[PDB]
Order: structure tokens, then C-alpha cells, then sequence
């Protein structure tokens, strides 16, 4: 009885899921240094 | 060394370095062979990411 | 061994039979795929293709030379047990008009009410 | 298992387009990123003496 | 020593070095000679294999 009859059968068949990295970078303020800030929400 | 008096340093954050040459075996009349690392041709690899 | 310290020779101790011969594996063309526990000629070989290869994998035909239940009969042709059973393979089905057609086996189960009959499979003439 | 299945993750995207007064709104998206897909084959030797 | 600022170093896994020079005598009117290591050559020598 061969393994490959029960393939398709996914649900039958145990589930597990590769582990890996997954996601997108951080973005991050790097002006901040350079400029001199103003806040007024008059302006 | 310090060719022509000019220091170079020595590399770093190398942790390890490895050599898998080839493997062969000759099992009855066909050859298998598990192809080695080309001479001179090298592979920097970042670890088990 | 290399750079071992001495010179030395080798010699082979031939021996022919290399596998039991019960599953050969063949590489599928374009026009070939192949579904599991189902009967295929390729490459000359007939038998049961035992995974599913669509094209370009290799796969897997069990010729034991066993009995098989495989149905997939030309249903117009009777098949009585105990007749010489053929693969048309441009139909991709059994018969028993032979003509060009490969032999493959020979009926044990005559044609029951299902299509289902039960062969013998023949060796790989 | 024979074949190991792939992660899965949502991500939106948007970007600020300068806005005119009487500028509409364009809006943003979001999308799915799929990890990769691992299989296990087998091997196998013998003799026959 | 160091030469242009080269400082060439030392080469090590050497543990010992011989020099086989000949060894000639005279047996009446011929001469038997031992030919030593030739004038400019040498032989790296794997130990008692």
C-alpha cells in the first residue's frame, strides 16, 4: 500500500509548517540629527 | 606579513572555516562520485539562517 | 585513499544482478503524466506507475508480475477470464484486438458488472 | 511530514502622496507573503552476498 | 631578517634538516663517489611511512 495514494490527502496527512523569517524591516527616522525642529500647529 | 613594510590585519568575524574535498567510489563497473569544493573557488556562507 | 604513504592496487569483484528488478524507474516525456496506482507504458516499460510525475520526474513502474485489479477496460470488447489482455496506449486503454498493440497480461476475472477484471501481468516482452 | 508547509503572513502598503486641498484620497493595499516549501526524500543502499 | 620592510617570517612544521653531502674515494686508478645532494636542491621528507 503506497504512501503516495494518501499525498493528496492532505488533511489525513500530519501538518507542520517550516519555520522561517517572515516579515519587512523597520523603518527608522535618520534625519532627526541633521534638522532643528518647530512645532506649532499655528504655522 | 608585512609585505613591502605595509601591515595588513587579519580578517575578522570569520568564526570558522571548513574543507569538503570530493568523495568517490568506484561500486562495481559505474563511478559515483560527490563532487568537492573547486580548487582555488570558495563559499562564504552565513550560518543556519 | 590520497596521500597515502605507499602505492597500492585495487581490484573489482564483479557481481551482475544489482536489484531485484521488481520497480523500474523511467523519466517522463512531454506528452506523458502519470497518476498514482495507475497503468502507463513508457519508455518501452509497462506497468503500474506508482506516484504521480506529470512531466520531467522520474516515477516509479511496479512490474512484479503479479495480479492486478485495474479496470480502465474498452467496455465493447468482452473480456472472458483467462484471455490474453493488450495496452492500446494511443487510447491509453485494455483490450484484446491486439493488432500493434502491446501484451500486457492475461485475464484471471472475466468483465464483471463494474468493468472490473483481475490479470495476470505478463513479463516485460 | 513528507513535505513541510510554507508560512504565512499579511502586510498593508500605503505612501503618503503629497495632498493637494481639493486632492481625493488614493488608498492603500495589503498583500501576503508565503514562506518557502520543504520536502524529506529517502535514501537507501544493500547488498546481496 | 626584515628586508624593504618585508618582515618575512620564519617557516615552522620543519622539525629537522640534513644535508647529504657526498662521499668520494679513490680505488686505484677509479674513483667511487657517493654523489650527495646536488648544488641548489632539496627534498621535504615525510617521516618513516
Amino acid at each position: 500500500m503506497t504512501f503516495s495514494s494518501t499525498s493528496n490527502l492532505k488533511e489525513l496527512l500530519r501538518k507542520v509548517v517550516l519555520d522561517v523569517e517572515l516579515g519587512r524591516e523597520q523603518v527608522q527616522l535618520l534625519y532627526k540629527p541633521i534638522y532643528d525642529s518647530i512645532a506649532d500647529s499655528n504655522l | 606579513h608585512l609585505l613591502n613594510g605595509s601591515m595588513y590585519p587579519s580578517i575578522k568575524n570569520i568564526s570558522t572555516v571548513i574543507y569538503y574535498d570530493g568523495w568517490e567510489v568506484t561500486v562495481g563497473k559505474k563511478t559515483y562520485s560527490y563532487k568537492g569544493v573547486t580548487p582555488g573557488k570558495g563559499y562564504l556562507i552565513r550560518p543556519k539562517r | 585513499f590520497k596521500g597515502q604513504p605507499t602505492p597500492s592496487t585495487i581490484t573489482q569483484i564483479t557481481r551482475a544482478k544489482i536489484s531485484d528488478g521488481k520497480s523500474v524507474r523511467v523519466i517522463l516525456s512531454e506528452g506523458e503524466s502519470t497518476k498514482t496506482q495507475q497503468f502507463y507504458l513508457i519508455n518501452g516499460f509497462f506497468g503500474v506507475a506508482m506516484q504521480d510525475g506529470e512531466k520531467g520526474d522520474e516515477v516509479t513502474l511496479q512490474i512484479e508480475q503479479a495480479e492486478y485489479e485495474t479496470d480502465n477496460i474498452v467496455t465493447s470488447e468482452a473480456f472472458e477470464a483467462g484471455k490474453l489482455i493488450y495496452w492500446d496506449n494511443t487510447a491509453k486503454k485494455f483490450t484484446t484486438t491486439s493488432a500493434s498493440n502491446r501484451l500486457v497480461g492475461r485475464v484471471t476475472d472475466g468483465k464483471d458488472s463494474n468493468n472490473v477484471i483481475w490479470f495476470i501481468l505478463l513479463p516485460q516482452q | 511530514p513528507q513535505v513541510m508547509d510554507a508560512k504565512w503572513a499579511l502586510q498593508g502598503n500605503c505612501v503618503f502622496l503629497e495632498h493637494i486641498e481639493g486632492e481625493e484620497i488614493k488608498f492603500g493595499t495589503i498583500n501576503a507573503e508565503n514562506g518557502p516549501v520543504a520536502r524529506i526524500q529517502t535514501y537507501a543502499t544493500g547488498f546481496e552476498y
